[PDB]
């Protein structure tokens, strides 16, 4: 049956229905308008009025407005056709190639996985970049976040990342753009064309893409990433193999939820978030995840408002991740790229019956004499490095050409470094920080470590150095 | 030959030193006041939101 | 159960922080006027409530017990804030741990002067 | 008159009444209970409606329940009757013993002392710890106070004090445990069973208990400490011989208003707290004093939330005492007990005139090198020591020794410190720590002044060192 | 009374803090408008008609005087907070006192760099 | 027509019409009183009710009491029967000496000078003033900031700008005391009449005094300088006149404006201020410029909440100010008068497009020369003079020279100096420094240029006996 | 209009630190919850929104752009700041201005270090 618009304020629209209350998460079809607007029902206000939130511009909309229950939640299509198309936060093209002609559809929103159907298997996934193999790193199916404040290279990193994984994967990926850049949607698209990984022409394509960017009014980016992740849930299962879930940004998620929660009447919580911030990030990422039925290896990108991980967006992300990639302002201003902080970063996987004793220990190790020279910092800030005693100036000295062997130049980013990217073999880079931590190029000079791959570089650099 | 080479480094080092410290001084200073101007924005916030959910 | 039935059990709560998070949710939604910091200006009675069930029972009511060992996550090391010390109040001691001693190698990474035990060597065979 | 519940939330409940409306503090009786349940009145909503706040918990209160006023503020037993019994907020016995059969009871709100009540006389209280002695010393009858972030000793200082003023202490005393660790009541009173402080077989107790701890509601905690000031009073009055009040922790009663302020309808003020703070902290602590009639010696712990002592709670306090001890973490954190800050507690009687000039200004002597020092510490840390004089660096380890010197074995604290608890005299204090500022000890090891009590010790310590 | 009546009063308000406190106490449960520090927006106000009143009168008034020193409690050296921001700026001058200098052996505890009276010179005696 | 008063909560006033509202901004007339009692409107609450901000106090008032509306916004005396006379912000006199008999009133509340009612024209206000005309020059129609409180000089430095500006434009000032300390305000008044910028006999008076005293109601204070923005109006487009509006202090201007915000219950911004903060100034600075018919020019006293410039109050304050005048104790203490800091002043006009390239280029001389000696500073203290080279030393003797010639006696002070105050041209001043640069008198003494006006001065006070 | 038509436009917003304070009296007047620095929740997309209409089209779509050159004003150099950040995340590289540089003579005052421009340097004559 049909209901009609009482109230507008923003993408806040009540409706009342005189028969048959459409149920929370209902999908409502607004009549009159030349493009789709759906509204989800979000509560019973009472006298038989619902709240909801749309899904596009409520520009237009007029108090008496028509409004139909579509009798579900938002429906999007799923399966080997979203593989080289665009979508948006309702399932709609967004490529200008016709429609989508899936024979599955699914809602965005559905229980997370039981207990029962976790998985407990632990396996490693070498990236090829140095920090991260060594120090924290990622493994197949787990949960990967990229946090990172304002231009300090979470983008730059993902992209490294499906460079360097998801080219190489058998299976399917999906990536999803959340309150970004719609350029940036222009390049990856561009990209992933020249490259194969998308194909206009047969059924080749292996990425499937789903856009809602910072373009878009805060209910779709409220919605993109359940989008996304429901089209990776069908590889997840309905496949029965493995899929790669790319998001940038999933921060995004928090602050468009945000901006409605000032127009739902909720009070508000610290720092102006939405009381329900901590519930809201759990019934989404409790579904990014591998299960008994398949595995989903994730990689989401984490915006740190102002520099600060006490924020509470980012601060209640920690909880939902396998390992964590921290990127630094500090480190990149220092040009050490990726800028990745080496004592903030964690994984789940950093114990010695996963990697090998010899990895483990060489990690240790390393993140014992950074956290050393650390502590010392602060006494060379007034006096400098000629008043320790020559046993720290040795630390010291380790500590710097080890901070540097962490650097690493990016195949992505060659673009604008003019310098070729490396992928360093975890093997070559568990034996590199051995020989700096026991001295053996304590007589190499600190540029020599700079923005090169395997150990073989530094030295030879070393040497160009006459 | 030492006393010159001396008095010539702690001259240096003490150079040094104090314009690290003035940098540092200059910083915390900016620290100081960002700090102060979030925390009674933070106190008054507080007080609001109590208020207004009465 | 165990406790008033003559045995005697261990409970780990983590964590509390997280807890307290959903009860200044539920709390909101509620529209009980938020505290400071935007809990509900009772969360210490949240926890103190809890935590005083773990208790040493007299062999009149059986000798039993409960033991408890609640977790509290703190934001940048800050163990002196508002959440961390109300619970800290409640509890009869406080192992902290820091991430400085915890890369240095120090692990556990104790911090012995900021933990506490309130019972002390009453706790300890004669030995240790 | 009766009445029936409209409406419960958490503590605060609304009660209706057809015809009589009670007063604003008067206790009504909820029916249909297991166990006693009191509702105490806080305002007068209109409409012949009340709120209130629970004495204890409201799980299963229904709409329409009856309550009726008992026409009177909750009145407990006090007299010689509750000495060595344990009673709760509302007067009732809790050790298990029966009826507190006292022969009067009194109403737990009351009018403070008046003005031309006061008393001015103060001497000195010898408590046996070497810092409060010697640099904010208590006196008899005075308004103590022990301020303390989380953790930091407070009530291990209380047992202490405990232990040495009121065993020997020949009147009577009062405790009140409002909103602390149950475990602790349990503790104190085995402890005091044992000391024959508390006797349950003859009538020679010298100590009544009264508990209201952190496993209660809010109304309860809000209201406890009343109840144990009140038992206080009639000791004051009705008898005259002098009265020790010890209460862990006045903080809880604070806290305890504040929990409830909102449902109450009122608007917060500064960081979360109740807007009546001061007034409602004022009627009450107006009430803890000695008088004309007879004399209180309280001591009151004192928490102090975040570790922040501007917190509007710890800060209204300092302006009702007369002797503060300021505990600190920076200083329990380095091993130092009791973690007295030393420039930062005080006391009304650190006057010559008062404590004797020498007395006077080996405090004095003591606050002046250790406030050096610490204007010193950040420079040093950073240019070294070599840059100081003889001289400059001579009061460098002399402030560390009177730091350590400060430091003390308490009886109490054995399952603590492993050390044989220790007591010094006053004349000892000032003494030692004369000496060492005159330098009489610059060849002793820091260490030899740690943990021990007379300057004696310091010096066989040092010998025990040697080898 | 003394003021206009050609004599000379000094009148001590210690302290304007708590006044202050208990003037916000009223204004919150009337429900105004809660500002800074939950103060309302006539705190100023307050203090502001309360010392103007102290002058100093000509001849043709009785040449009589009102003398005033207000106190104001700062917390952990806080000049700046709101109350105390109010009465500095009223004031024609202030006596500044810090805890730093009292345990080092100045007493009274005044710094004698901050401190100020804007009358300054002209209230003094040639000798001083 | 009239109301009725419904409701008194301290400084606000609601009150009730039954026929037509009075527009928001209209000054009301309180009936029944002693003194007069004004209220301005601040909104419309509904049920013919507004809600009023009160300039005076309002015990006594009772629920019912008649007010008349005024049919306009606060309108005070205007002309130049204002000149020496102390008004208050609803216009009536302070003083004791009767009616303020002008012609014409001026409503207080005004729109600012429209786009084409503009000047595209930037000339410099000339103070004859040698440290402000040379180094940081005054712009016709801008806006100066004053730093540096009491002991500094401020009191006579805003006497000799008032008869100054009167001496070389026939323009007059107006002097709008926001939050005066009555005791202050009493003595500034006897020190204009002692220096003859007021007097009370004839009708040569330069100045219009306006007082917002402490002791009034946060509404007032904040509407003061409006009261002396509108008598200076007058003097600029009624009498086409180069005015001078002095406002001490702008900083108390924010805080009455956060006052009034606070009690008609708007949320607070940050660090506490009103949510109008930038409108609240803005509408009011922007009637200060220069129009085709004059100009209002001002100089406004700056207090610094926490010694932090990045504080809202000064932040906001900031964006309007053309240049600033710092007065200090340090150079107070070397004797030099005005104690003008010669680097930290400075104007936005210091431009060779404005100024022109002659007057430019001889500022931007001395500047420098007082940067070298200072920083001089230290090679000659610990070292010895007698070691400097030849450019150095001579350096140090027109910088030390230039210092002194920026002294300046002036003639408000002449009652307490005994020496003749002097009015500087620009043209003279620019060449004086232009001489010594040269090098023209690195014949003479240091104390020849110490307080003196045009260079011949120096000139000549050298030849004095030896 | 010029984007849409195949010709290309320059706009500068001089500037947005002021744009989002009005727009923030507004979100305060109307009541809307305060955040970091008093701003609302949706100041991002206030500025996202408006920078996202900066484009580049294709042929297909006449070839035609707008450039888009907002301003932001910092306090005291910092750019770790709300807006700033907000700012940064929007657009595709930043010019920073600084005052010691400035200050020093330097002009125009722009620090080459920090300041980028990956999609324009793409865009630049072979020549240069
Ligand atoms: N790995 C890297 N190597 C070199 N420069 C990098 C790297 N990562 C980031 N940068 C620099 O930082 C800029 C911002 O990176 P980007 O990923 O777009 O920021 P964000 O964290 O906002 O996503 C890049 O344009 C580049 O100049
Ligand atoms: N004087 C002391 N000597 C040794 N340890 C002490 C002393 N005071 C406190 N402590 C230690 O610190 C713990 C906390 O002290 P406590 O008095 O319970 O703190 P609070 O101020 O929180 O009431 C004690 O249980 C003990 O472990
Ligand atoms: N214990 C204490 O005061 N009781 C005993 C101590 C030994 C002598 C008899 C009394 C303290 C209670 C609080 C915690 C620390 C021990
Ligand atoms: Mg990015
Ligand atoms: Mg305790």
């Amino acid at each position: 049956t049909t209901g009609r618009i009482v109230a507008v304020i923003g993408a806040v629209v009540d409706v009342q229905f005189d028969e048959g209350l459409p149920p929370i998460l209902n999908a409502l079809e607004v009549q009159g308008r030349e493009t789709r607007l759906v509204l989800e029902v979000a509560q019973h206000l009472g006298e038989s009025t619902v709240r909801t939130i749309a899904m596009d511009g409520t520009e237009g909309l007029v108090r008496g407005q028509k409004v139909l229950d579509s009798g579900a939640p938002i429906r999007i299509p799923v399966g080997p056709e979203t593989l080289g198309r665009i979508m948006n936060v309702i399932g709609e093209p967004i490529d200008e190639r016709g429609p989508i002609k899936t024979k599955q559809f699914a809602a965005i929103h559905a229980e997370a996985p039981e207990f029962v159907e976790m998985s407990v298997e632990q396996e490693i996934l070498v990236t090829g970049i140095k920090v991260v193999d060594l120090l924290a790193p990622y493994a197949k199916g787990g949960k990967i976040g990229l946090f990172g404040g304002a231009g300090v290279g979470k983008t730059v990193l993902i992209m490294e990342l499906i460079n360097n994984v998801a080219k190489a994967h058998g299976g399917y990926s999906v990536f999803a753009g959340v309150g970004e850049r719609t350029r940036e949607g222009n390049d990856l698209y561009h990209e992933m064309i020249e490259s194969g990984v998308i194909n206009l022409k047969d059924a080749t394509s292996k990425v499937a893409l789903v856009y809602g960017q910072m373009n878009e009014p805060p209910g779709a980016r409220a919605r993109v990433a359940l989008t996304g992740l429901t089209v990776a849930e069908y590889f997840r299962d309905q496949e029965g193999q493995d899929v790669l879930l790319f998001i940038d940004n999933i921060f995004r998620f928090t602050q468009a939820g945000s901006e409605v929660s000032a127009l739902l009447g909720r009070i508000p919580s610290a720092v102006g978030y939405q009381p329900t911030l901590a519930t809201d990030m759990g019934t989404m990422q409790e579904r990014i995840t591998t299960t008994k039925k398949g595995s989903i290896t994730s990689v989401q990108a984490i915006y740190v408002p102002a520099d600060d991980l006490t924020d509470p967006a980012p601060a209640t992300t920690f909880a939902h991740l396998d390992a964590t990639t921290v990127l630094s302002r500090a480190i990149a201003e220092l040009g050490i790229y990726p800028a990745v902080d080496p004592l903030d970063s964690t994984s789940r996987i950093m114990d010695p019956n996963i990697v090998g004793s010899e990895h483990y220990d060489v990690a240790r190790g390393v993140q014992k004499i950074l956290q050393d020279y650390k502590s010392l910092q602060d006494i060379i800030a007034i006096l400098g490095m000629d008043e320790l005693s020559e046993e720290d100036k040795l630390t010291v000295s380790r500590a710097r050409k080890i901070q540097r062997f962490l650097s690493q130049p990016f195949q992505v980013a060659e673009v604008f470094t003019g310098h070729l990217g490396k992928l360093v073999p975890l093997k070559e880079t568990i034996k590199g920080f051995q020989q700096i931590l026991a001295g053996e190029y304590d007589h190499l000079p600190e540029q020599a470590f700079y923005m090169v791959g395997p150990i073989e570089e530094a030295v030879a650099k070393a040497d160009k150095l006459a | 030959e030492s006393t010159t080479s001396e008095q010539s480094a702690r001259m240096t080092a003490m150079d040094n030193a104090s314009k690290n410290a003035s940098e540092m001084i200059d910083k915390l200073t900016l620290t100081f006041n960002r700090t102060r101007q979030a925390v009674i924005t933070k106190e008054l916030i507080e007080i609001i939101s109590g208020a207004a959910a009465l | 159960y165990f406790r008033d039935n003559g045995k005697h059990a261990l409970i780990i709560y983590d964590d509390l922080s997280k807890q307290a998070v959903a009860y200044r949710q539920m709390s909101l939604l509620l529209r009980r006027p938020p505290g400071r910091e935007a809990y509900p200006g009772d969360v210490f009675y949240l926890h103190s409530r809890l935590l005083e069930r773990a208790a040493k029972m007299n062999d009149a009511f059986g000798g039993g017990s409960l033991t408890a060992l609640p977790v509290i996550e703190t934001q940048a090391g800050d163990v002196s804030a508002y959440i961390p010390t109300n619970v800290i109040s409640i509890t009869d001691g406080q192992i902290f741990l820091e991430t400085e001693l915890f890369y240095k190698g120090i692990r556990p990474a104790i911090n012995v002067g900021l933990s506490v035990s309130r019972v002390g060597s009453a706790a300890q065979t004669r030995a240790m």
